[PDB]
C-alpha cells in the first residue's frame, strides 16, 4: 500500500520499470520534468511496444515552474488522401478490420514531433542524451516480461498478416517470444539513432521518411513524405476547471477527456460525497448519471476543434452541470434512451 | 495506450498519455524502420451511430477529413492547490479513461485517500451506450449492487479498468514530498 | 507480534507466530544482553472480568499460576487440500489474530481470491466484548454498514488489523508453484 | 503475488529477514532451517515483535504428511501468584502487567528455535544464526514504519536505563528513517547462542545478566526459571472447511480452536452465493465470532493446568447448534450470549 516516496528530485512513473528508472535517473542527474518525460517517451517506445511508441501519438498537459499551464497536442492526423467514407464498401457498409489492422488504419505519427516539441521549448538537456538509454535497450535488448509474452501472443494473429511485423515481433520461423526471452530491435535502433542525430527530421524526412512512404505505397497505405513533412504538433490551452477548491488542468480537443472529466466533476460537486464515503450507492448513482449525460454529449459535440465547433466552455460551465444534477432522481435512473445531448441547453 | 507522470524539485509537472490505440496498434510495422504503425483512424467515426473498439459512437463532429485529428478520450491531468502541484494523473483504457481518472481524483479529494489507496480502489464505469454499469471483480458488495439494480442499473462485471500512474505532491516545512503510485491492475 | 511463513520444495511448511506481546513488549531490556523482555503476563487474566490490552477477559481457566503459560490468540495455520500444502498463513494483532486469519482463509476458499487479494481485502472483527463490529477505513461501504447497523451491530472504524505473511501452493503440470503475499498493512 | 517454483518461499514482515530465509532455501536448507534463521534475524531487524526475549508457536506440516505443533510460549515465573498484579485492596496496579520487569514471562523463543531445528532441521544453528549476528554487529537501516513505532514507544523506553541505552541514539534521540542501527550487546548474546546453543541463553553468562537485572528492577525471573524453561511438542488442532484440512495451534493458544470453530459455523452457509463483503455473509461470520469469544472467556487456558474442552469446541455438531441460534437479519446482543450455549457442561462442574 505505501506509495512511492521522494523528497529530493521528484518522481517519474510509467507502466514499465526500465522506463521509469530511466526517467528517474534523469531527475537524479539534474534534468527537469520535461527532460525526464522525453526520456521516458522514447524508452517506452522500445520496452512497451504494445502502447509505448514512435509510430503513434498522444497529449501532454504541463504545469511550468512559473505557474503557466500548457497542453501539447501530438495526436495523429488523417493522411492528406484520407476521405470520409474511406473505410466503407461500395454500399456504405463498414469494411471489416479496414480501420483496425493494416497500413490504411494509420494516421500520421506525431509522437516523435511531440517529444522534440516539448524538449526544445521546456527541456534543458539535449535529445541526443535523453534518447541514448532507449537506443541501448533497442540495441542490446531487454527481457520479455510475463505480461508481454501474453499480449504478444494475443496479437500473434494480427502480426502474421504483415511481413514487416512478422520479422520484428517473432523469433526465427515466426515463433512467439516467451517470458524471459531477450528481445533485440536493431532496425528500431537505427531509426532512434536517426532522431538522436538529426532530431525530429530523422523521422519525418530522409531515409526513415523514404521507408515509410515506400512501404505504405507497397501495402495499400496512403501516408506519404508529404504527410510526414507536414505533420505539426499544436500547443493548445488546457481545459481548466475547479473541484471543491482544487484547480483541474486537463487535455482539450482533439481530446474529449479533459472536457468531460471537468463536466462530470462539476455535476458531482453539487453533492457532499464525503458524507457517505467511498463506494456508497448514493454517490455512485450521482457520478454514474453525470457520466451518462457526459457520454451522450460526447457523441454529438466532440471532435477536432480545428475542423468543427466544440462547445467546451458550455460543457464545463457549472450552471449546465447544476442543471444536470437537478435531474438526478434519488432512487431511480434516467434511461440512456431518454437522455438528450446538451439537455436542449447549450444555447 | 499508456500514461506516465513526472514532477520535479523545481515545481514542473508533466502528465503524458500516448498510444498507437489498440494493443500493438494496427499490428503492421514499417519495414526497415522497426516500429509499429498506429490504427488511430478507428477513433474516428467511420459511420454514423457505428460503435468503435470501445463502444463510442459519433456523427459529424468526429467524421473523417484529410489532416483532421481523430477524437480521443485520453485525459492526462494535473490537479493544483494554491497554484502548486497536488496531483499528476492519467490512464489508458479507451472510453474508460475519463471515468478512471475522474474516480482517482474524487477518491483523493472527496474521500481523502492517499494516492496509493485512490489508485487501488475498485472502479465503476458508465458510458451511456451501452446502458450498463460496468464494475470490477470484488469491486462491489451485494448490498451495493442490490440497491443500484433497484434504481435501474444493469450491472456487469468486466476486466479491470485502466493502469494509473499518479503522483501526489505535498508541501513540507522546508520543501516538498513526492508520493507516487503505479496501478496494481497492470 | 509478527508472523512468518515458509514452504520448501520437499513439501514441508512452517507457520510461525511469535512475539514479546505489545509493541516492544515490556519496553524493558536485559542490561548487558541487548534484548527486550516480553510483557506476556498481561495475556493472563490478572483479575476476573478485567479486560487486558486486547479487551479480552477471563476467570479461572486463564488465571495466573506458577509455570503456567498465558493464553494466546496466535493462530499460525496451514491449510491442506489432499494432505498437500495449500496455504501457510498467520498474523499478529492480539485478539484480532483469530478473525484476521480466518478471513484470509475464507477469502480464498469461499470467494476464490488469489493470496494477494485475500490478504489485501478489508477485514472486520467481533470479539463479543466490547460489543461492536470493528472495521477498517474504506473497508465497508455505506450500504453494507447501514444494513449491518439495522441488524443491531454498533460499527466502529479503527486502525488496520494485522500483518499477514502468507503462501499459497498450487499443483502444477510438473511440480508446484509457490505464491506469496506480504500485507500492505505491514 | 511474489513467486517461486524452484525452492519455495520464506516470507516475513521484514525484507532483510525474508531474504535471509530465502537464501537458506536457495543454499539447500529446508523449511525449518529457513524458519530458524528468520526467527533470529527478526530478533535483530524487527525488535518491536521479532525477538529472543519472548515466545511463540510453530505449526509444521512435514513432507511425509505428519502435522505437529511446537509450543515455545513463555511460562509464568516460578514465583508467580494469582493476584501478583493487584494491590492489597484487590485492584489492578496500573501498568504493572504491561511495563517493566514484572510483566515478563520466562522467554521461550531461543529454546523453540533450537528445538525445531534439532528435530526437523538439516543445518547447524551455528550457521543459520550468522546472518542475524552480522546484522546486529554491522547494523541495518531503520525503516519509515520502524521510526514511527520507536517514536510511539519513547515514553516507555525512557522508564528503563537498559532500553534507553539500546533503543535511542546518543542523547536520547529517536532513531530516524535511514539511520544505521547497531546492536553490539545483542550480537554478544547471539554469539553465546551460536557457540553454546540454547544453553548460551538459559544458562551461563546470559542467564546471570538476566537474573541480575531482574533482582535490580523488581522482576522475579531467576536462573532456576531459565534452567527450567521447557518447550512442548503438542498435537495441533485439526479441522476441515469445504474439503480443505485446517491445521492450527492448540492450547496454550486459543487461536486454532476458535478459528476452526468459527469456520465450522460459517460452513453451514453458502458464502460464495453472495460473495465477499455481503452483509448477509458478514452477519453469519460475526455472530459465530461473538459466540466463540464468549466461549473463550470461560473455557480457554493452558490445558496443562486447566480442563479445556477443545474437542467439543471444534466439533461440527456444536458449530451447527450455534449456526441454528443465529437469527436472520438480527444479532444476539453480547449481554444475552451464554458461553458454551449449554453444550460445554460436564455435569455440575
Amino acid at each position: 500500500y505505501p506509495p512511492i516516496k521522494n523528497t529530493k528530485v521528484g518522481l517519474a512513473l510509467s507502466s514499465h520499470p526500465l522506463a521509469s528508472e530511466i526517467g528517474q535517473k534523469v531527475l537524479e542527474e539534474g534534468g527537469n520534468a520535461i527532460d525526464a518525460a522525453v526520456a521516458i517517451g522514447f524508452a517506452l517506445a522500445v520496452v512497451h511496444p504494445a502502447a509505448g511508441n514512435i509510430g503513434g501519438g498522444g497529449f501532454a498537459v504541463i504545469h511550468l515552474a512559473n505557474g503557466e499551464n500548457v497542453a501539447l497536442d501530438f495526436r495523429e492526423k488523417a493522411p492528406l488522401k484520407a476521405t470520409k467514407n474511406m473505410f466503407l464498401d461500395k454500399q456504405g457498409n463498414v469494411v471489416p478490420k479496414l480501420s483496425e489492422d493494416g497500413y490504411l488504419a494509420a494516421g500520421v505519427p506525431g509522437t516523435v514531433a511531440g517529444m522534440e516539441a516539448m524538449l526544445k521549448k521546456y527541456g534543458t538537456k539535449k535529445l541526443s542524451q535523453l534518447i541514448d538509454p532507449a537506443i541501448k535497450l533497442a540495441e542490446n535488448g531487454y527481457a520479455i516480461s510475463q505480461r508481454q509474452a501474453e499480449t504478444l501472443k494475443e496479437a500473434r494473429e494480427r502480426f502474421l498478416k504483415y511481413s514487416s511485423s512478422k520479422k520484428y515481433f517473432f523469433k526465427k520461423g515466426h515463433l512467439d517470444y516467451q517470458e524471459g526471452d531477450l528481445f533485440v530491435q536493431k532496425d528500431l535502433a537505427k531509426t532512434l539513432n536517426q532522431i538522436k542525430t538529426l532530431g525530429a527530421k530523422g523521422f519525418y524526412q530522409g531515409q526513415v521518411a523514404e521507408l515509410i512512404e515506400k512501404d505504405m505505397k507497397k501495402n495499400g497505405g496512403i501516408i506519404t513524405k508529404e504527410d510526414l513533412a507536414s505533420y505539426n504538433v499544436k500547443w493548445r490551452k488546457p481545459v481548466v476547471g475547479s473541484y471543491r477548491g482544487y484547480k483541474i488542468i486537463s487535455m482539450s480537443p482533439p481530446s474529449s477527456g479533459g472536457t468531460h472529466l471537468i463536466q462530470i466533476l462539476n455535476v458531482m460537486e453539487n453533492a457532499d460525497l464525503s458524507a457517505l464515503g467511498y463506494g456508497a450507492s448514493k454517490n455512485i448513482h450521482i457520478a454514474a448519471e453525470a457520466m451518462r449525460q457526459a457520454y451522450a454529449d460526447r457523441s454529438v459535440y466532440m471532435g477536432d476543434a480545428d475542423f468543427v465547433s466544440v462547445p467546451v466552455d458550455k460543457l464545463i460551465n457549472k450552471a449546465y452541470a447544476k442543471k444536470i444534477f437537478d435531474t438526478i432522481q434519488p432512487d431511480t435512473v434516467t434511461p440512456s434512451s431518454q437522455i438528450k445531448p446538451g439537455m436542449g441547453q447549450l444555447h | 495506450t499508456t500514461h506516465y507522470s513526472v514532477a520535479d524539485r523545481w515545481g514542473n509537472a508533466v502528465s503524458v498519455t500516448y498510444t498507437i490505440n489498440a494493443s500493438y496498434g494496427s499490428a503492421a510495422s514499417i519495414d526497415g524502420a522497426g516500429f509499429l504503425l498506429n490504427n488511430e483512424m478507428d477513433d474516428f467515426s467511420i459511420k454514423p451511430g457505428n460503435p468503435n473498439l470501445y463502444g463510442l459512437v459519433g456523427g459529424d463532429a468526429n467524421a473523417i477529413e484529410a489532416n483532421k485529428r481523430p477524437l480521443s478520450s485520453m485525459s492526462p491531468t494535473i490537479v493544483l492547490k494554491n497554484n502548486k502541484v497536488f496531483l499528476v494523473v492519467g490512464s489508458p483504457g479507451g472510453s474508460r479513461i475519463i471515468t478512471t481518472v475522474l474516480q482517482v481524483i474524487s477518491n483523493v479529494i472527496d474521500y481523502n485517500m492517499n494516492i496509493s489507496e485512490a489508485v487501488s480502489a475498485p472502479r465503476f464505469h458508465m458510458q451511456w451506450l451501452p446502458d450498463e454499469l460496468r464494475i470490477e471483480k470484488f469491486g462491489m458488495p451485494a448490498d451495493v449492487k442490490d440497491n443500484l439494480t433497484k434504481m435501474g442499473y444493469q450491472i456487469v462485471t468486466k476486466p479491470v479498468m485502466g493502469d494509473v500512474n499518479a503522483i501526489q505532491v505535498l508541501p513540507k516545512t522546508k520543501g516538498s514530498v513526492f508520493y507516487g503510485s503505479t496501478d496494481p491492475r497492470k
